[PDB]
């Protein structure tokens, strides 16, 4: 069943109980669990928090404390799997789901007991009635089950995103009248992560950045003389109408250029001419090529006045029309700028690090240690990683795009990473491969000719296990302006392995990456043609 | 640890444990009941509650008589600091500042 | 009677003098009984007290103040019987009956017990395969004893007058100052040790 | 919770227990002998009379007796005037610790042995401490997360064990104020134990 | 003694908070703390001012000395001087510390006032310093320190005491 009191229904009864959180390995589900870690220790309320990546760990996870607790909260995950049936709990236990999957459930919508839903009725949710999924023989029962089925399938066959756990957990602070600034800006991280991997869509996020704005001007706006008197150490969130560059403040201008999906994409600057582009649209800004070269904070302070808007006329004049994108910077102290999309970043870099010293469960805890302002050294350290990715994807885009490696199936592009991939390795981990292949589809539909293949969806596979002769599957929907981010891959993969009868493991929280055997890779390929055409 | 009783002899080992049967007496004796173990509250006080995290695998953890808490890696506990201070003096467990 | 805050005042005096002292202090039977059953009393208190109120968490955390004051205070005293064990227990033994005591009856207990494992330790390892003249070890030369011309800061409780500074050996260099009260002092120990005694000194 | 046994060296006697005391009383000493010393010529068979040999102090110092019996006691040429007028000169500059790491504790110990030059010894080993105190606490408490092995260098091992109380004092006072201090961390014994 | 004990200490030091919440008088064993009304003043120790403020059920307010007037004569003073002048505070330095670190959003011209007390600082340890230096190259007995803090005493108290320790003992060699 759904919550409609988060303060009456969830967190007063959770107050005086010991609780279990649940949560999974992305910068928003990091961020609600920030909020809520510090609503529970104002209240001194004993909680375990435990990282889980998957469904197995998930399910070994629970095994393990099902016995000592009574009350479980999971932060992104559960909310699009049958609960009660992967869990097996006992009837008294109970589970608070904030999970951002949709669609949800309808096990799960229609539990009076054990499953409360931490999601506001106000999001994009059709769910079937109870009557018709739940219950002449033939006349009646066979019709009734017939268009059961009929209406689960159109319910269940695409995947997409609801608001930010982040954001809901603001939500229940201002509740409670405990909202602070640093929860804040954990809520405007967690919609700036929903936005930098297009799990909304441009509207949704329009609309979020307008609610975080009134809440930015009721705890940030005061008179000049109380702006004179305040520390330059507390805190201040500003709202910002931006640049599209990736960490253009932490980088070279130039560098950003290079490495930035949008613009990279649209001056094709993995080809020859790309690179005379960029020149030609440097020369139009009249930014001198030594001074674009320079570091952004060393570069010269004339150049830095009216730099958003001459950027945005020469882009303007060079065919990119959203170059200016509204987002949030914070500042403290007499250094520490920074947007919310290079804290994405930052967090990004640091939970998928290729260093493989550290596993991912460690990866977890660096990443969630970096968002405090405590661990800053973190934080600067996942720039620095951030820097590195980036420029190992435009390599491997380049890679992809100049040997012709995306070819076109009938009903979807195809591309394969092979062993002999420089990069490949940062690309292994289903995260990275998802985040990846977005970009690539961005940079093809930018610099294809076909128009067919500019409308179609992209299906991309990489090495997973050398020793398994396993390879991780994702698939995502076509690349356009007003995309409504609706994934129907998971279910067609399910279909196409059950038919063929491959042997697929569902492990990400997302039903649109899978675990395959590679021999029966192929197989599996025909399949999901024949299914989609 | 087996570790450190490795390098002692014999009569070094009889030394310590009268010596901490000697010390579990004294502390015995200080109050009414269970007296007052001066071995605890190392550092001055601060907050009730500390954030901890597992650096080992330790398994079950008596908080109160009635409930534990399974002690694996890279998990977080909210728990009182009297409770955590012996295991984060032995390095099983960090104590998180945010 | 004391109150319960000049209990805790006092707690906190005799803490600091023994953190600075050089040697053991007198005894406060009194202090630690008394703030043993303050805490009983407060956590007995405390029992009848539901369990989400914030009364209960303050009175919490001001008893684990007062633990810790308790148990550092404590805990100084053993450090200082273990590093002086022979020197103590021969002050006691030869103590007059009006004279205050430096140990209490658990703290003499150890002490004996301390002494008597460490000689059956020392016996048992190495001196009784020493040749037979070399086996008896006097520990009372063997432990070295309080170094009384320490240096400390102190801080005047009581105004006291003509006190003899000694710089040196020499007499004639010896000269006689003033301590008024709330003033602040750095000087030798053993000039002023029947001061912090009675009170008239707080070290700091 | 471990404090070695303190070096009683500068008092009237040394320490019975301390390790310093015992690693400073193995250091040699010039003695001349006084009386023909039989059945232990092999060491140095009889050793003959006025020979002229090196002992530890503590061997120096059980033989030695007021009237001169066994043995005369001569200064190491560190503690004669020779060196004394160097040191009166600029204390700051001679290296201690190659002159004798205990050269405090054991020029104190050289004041049993009643020579007539007991006054000058013992001015000048109080002239030299003086004179190089400001150096001491100066570099102690102001070398802060350096490297230390030059300021360190030339000091004896007592003014060692001062200018580690000196870093010991700057570096509690920087964790405190940069928020260090309230974290509760594992012991000293298993940081060392179990991480290194 | 370390520098957590001198604060320690320094937080049983009494400062007023304004409330959100309403509670009743408590007999806390150190003495009562009266009874809380939201929006209203009341006076309670250091250590608990932190803790409601830490929890979000109270805003602090800055101490009558706290005041950058104030503070800038007091400093004047100190530099002008060539004792040690009386302190506003027992515990100055670690008032200051904690309360601009834990409430810099209840505490107006914040960093004019960490400047000054830093100010102060210096100048304090400067004169400590010249007074150690004194007494051992002109060989005293004994020394006058008042006006001086307890964490400025414990900043290099170990070693200043070690220091004299040693020169006393070189001091009476002779005496047999």
């Amino acid at each position: 069943m759904f919550v409609s009191d988060f303060r009456k229904e969830f967190y007063e009864v959770v107050q005086s109980q010991r609780v279990l959180l649940f949560v999974a390995s992305d910068v928003d589900a990091l961020c609600a669990c920030k909020i809520l870690q510090a609503l529970f220790q104002c209240d001194h309320v004993q909680y375990t928090l435990v990282p889980v990546s998957g469904w197995q760990e998930l399910e070994t996870a629970f095994l393990e404390h099902k016995e000592q607790f009574h009350y479980f909260i999971l932060i992104n995950c559960g909310a699009n799997v049958d609960l009660l049936d992967i869990l097996q709990p006992d009837e008294d236990t109970i589970f608070f789901v904030c999970d951002t999957h949709r669609p949800v459930n309808v096990v799960n919508v229609y539990n009076d007991t054990q499953i409360k839903l931490l999601i506001k009725q106000d999001d994009d949710l059709e769910v079937p009635a109870y009557e018709d999924i739940f219950r002449m023989r033939r006349r009646q029962r066979r019709e009734w089950e017939a268009r059961r089925r009929d209406i689960l399938f159109d319910y269940e066959q695409y995947e997409y995103h609801g608001t930010s756990s982040a954001m809901v957990m603001f939500e229940l602070a201002w509740m409670l009248s405990k909202d602070l600034n640093d929860m804040l800006w954990w809520a405007i991280v967690g919609l700036t992560d929903q936005w930098v991997q297009d799990k909304i869509t441009q509207m949704k996020y329009v609309t979020d950045v307008g609610v975080l704005q009134r809440h930015v001007s009721r705890h940030n706006h005061r008179n000049e003389d109380e702006e004179n008197t305040l520390s330059v150490d507390c805190t201040r969130i500003s709202f910002e109408y931006d640049l599209r560059l990736v960490l253009y403040q932490h980088w070279s201008l130039h560098d950003s250029l290079c490495n930035t999906s949008y613009t990279a994409a649209r001056f094709k600057l993995w080809s020859v001419h790309g690179q005379k582009r960029l020149q030609e649209f440097l020369a139009d800004m009249g930014l001198p090529l030594k001074q674009v070269k320079q570091k952004f904070q060393a570069m010269d302070i004339s150049l830095k006045e009216n730099l958003r808007e001459m950027i945005e006329e020469s882009a303007n004049k060079f065919g990119m029309k959203d170059m200016r994108v509204q987002t949030f910077s914070i500042h403290f102290g007499f250094k520490h700028k920074f947007l919310a999309s290079d804290v994405v970043f930052a967090t990004m870099s640091l939970m998928e690090s290729p260093e493989k010293d550290g596993s991912g469960t460690d990866h977890f805890i660096q990443a969630l240690d970096s968002l405090s302002r405590s661990n800053l050294d973190k934080l600067y350290h996942g720039l620095e990683l951030a820097k590195k990715q980036l420029r190992a994807t435009q390599q491997t885009i380049a890679s992809c795009l100049c040997t012709n490696l995306v070819i076109s199936q009938g009903p979807f592009l195809y591309c394969s990473l092979m062993e002999g991939t420089p990069d490949v390795m940062l690309f292994s981990r289903p995260a990275s491969l998802s985040l990846l292949s977005k970009h690539l589809l961005k940079s093809f539909v930018c610099s294809t000719k076909n128009r067919r293949c500019k409308l179609l969806p992209l299906v991309m596979a990489a090495p997973l296990s050398m020793e398994h002769g396993t390879v991780t599957v994702v698939g995502i929907p076509p690349e356009t302006d007003s995309s409504d981010r609706k994934n129907f891959f998971g279910r067609a993969f399910e279909k196409a392995a059950e038919s063929t009868s491959s042997r697929m493991l569902h492990n990400h929280f997302d039903l649109s990456v899978i675990e395959l055997k590679a021999e029966d890779r192929s197989k599996f390929l025909d399949a999901l043609i024949s299914l989609l055409s | 640890p087996n570790a450190l009783r490795f390098h002692m002899a014999a009569e070094e080992m009889e030394w310590f444990n009268n010596y901490k049967r000697s010390l579990a007496t004294y502390m015995r004796s200080l109050g009414g009941d269970e007296g007052l173990d001066i071995t605890q509250d190392m550092k001055p006080p601060k907050s009730l509650y500390i954030e901890v995290r597992c650096l080992k695998d330790y398994g079950e953890f008596e908080v109160d008589d009635g409930t534990s808490v399974l002690l694996k890696k890279n998990s977080q506990h909210f728990l009182p600091r009297w409770k955590c201070e012996q295991l984060i003096r032995q390095g099983v467990l960090e104590h998180i500042l945010s | 009677v004391l109150t319960p805050a000049e209990l805790i005042e006092r707690l906190e005096q005799a803490w600091m003098n023994e953190k600075f002292a050089p040697e053991l202090l007198e005894s406060k039977p009194e202090i630690v009984e008394c703030v043993m059953e303050q805490l009983e009393h407060m956590e007995e208190n405390l029992r009848r007290a539901k369990r989400e109120d914030l009364k209960v968490s303050i009175h919490q955390m001001e008893m684990e103040r007062i633990r810790y004051v308790l148990s550092s205070y404590l805990r100084c005293r053993l450090m200082k019987i273990e590093k002086f064990f022979p020197h103590v227990l021969e002050k006691e033994k030869t103590r007059p009956e009006g004279e205050p005591s430096s140990l209490s009856p658990e703290e003499l207990a150890f002490a004996r017990e301390f002494m008597a494992n460490t000689e059956s330790y020392l016996k048992n390892v190495a001196l009784k395969h020493m040749p037979p003249n070399l086996q008896k070890v006097d520990l009372f030369r063997a432990v070295p004893k309080p170094d009384l011309d320490s240096y400390v800061f102190l801080r005047v409780r009581e105004r006291q007058e003509n006190i003899l500074v000694e710089p040196d050996t020499d007499e004639q260099r010896d000269y006689v100052i003033d301590l008024e009260k709330g003033s602040q002092h750095l000087i030798r120990y053993k000039t002023i040790a029947p001061l912090v005694a009675s009170g008239a000194v707080q070290l700091i | 919770a471990y404090f070695r046994v303190e070096s009683g060296a500068l008092g009237p006697e040394e320490n019975f227990l301390s390790l310093d005391d015992i690693l400073m009383s193995h250091e040699k000493l010039p003695v001349r002998t006084e009386t023909a010393m039989p059945r232990l010529g092999a060491f140095f068979n009889a050793v003959p009379q006025g020979s002229k040999l090196e002992l530890p102090l503590w061997l120096a110092k059980g033989l030695f007796d007021n009237k001169r019996r066994i043995l005369s006691v001569e200064l190491p040429k560190i503690y004669q005037e020779g060196w004394r007028t160097v040191f009166s000169a600029d204390p700051n500059v001679v290296d201690l610790h190659k002159m004798g790491p205990h050269f405090y504790g054991f020029g104190s110990q050289l004041l049993h042995f009643d020579s007539p030059e007991n006054a000058d010894i013992s001015q000048s080993l109080l002239q030299t401490f003086i004179g190089r105190f400001r150096r001491i606490m100066d570099s102690s408490q102001n070398a802060y997360n350096e490297d230390t092995s030059a300021l360190v260098a030339r000091l004896d091992e007592m003014e060692r064990g001062l200018f580690q109380t000196g870093q010991k004092g700057l570096n509690d006072f920087q964790c405190w104020e940069k928020g260090q201090a309230s974290q509760i961390t594992a012991s000293n014994l298993v940081q060392n134990y179990k991480k290194r | 003694m370390d520098a957590a004990e001198v604060e320690f200490l320094a937080e049983k030091e009494l400062v007023t908070i304004i409330p959100n919440f309403s509670l009743d008088k408590i007999y806390l064993i150190g003495g009562d703390l009266g009874p809380f009304n939201p929006g209203l003043p009341v006076e309670v120790p250091l250590w608990l001012a932190i803790n409601l403020k830490q929890r979000q059920k109270c805003r602090l307010l800055p101490p009558e000395w706290m005041d950058v007037e104030k503070l800038e004569k007091m400093r004047d003073h100190e530099r002008k001087e060539e004792t040690f002048t009386p302190m506003p505070s027992p515990y100055y330095m670690e008032l200051t510390k904690l309360l601009l670190n834990h409430a810099s959003d209840n505490i107006p011209k914040a960093d004019e006032i960490r400047t000054l007390v830093k100010d102060m600082w210096d100048t304090r340890i400067a004169k400590l310093r010249v007074s150690a230096d004194s007494f051992v190259r002109q060989q005293e007995a004994h020394a006058k320190l008042d006006n001086l803090t307890l964490m400025e005493i414990n900043t290099s108290g170990t070693f200043l005491t070690q220091a004299l320790n040693h020169m006393y003992k070189l001091r009476t060699n002779l005496q047999p």
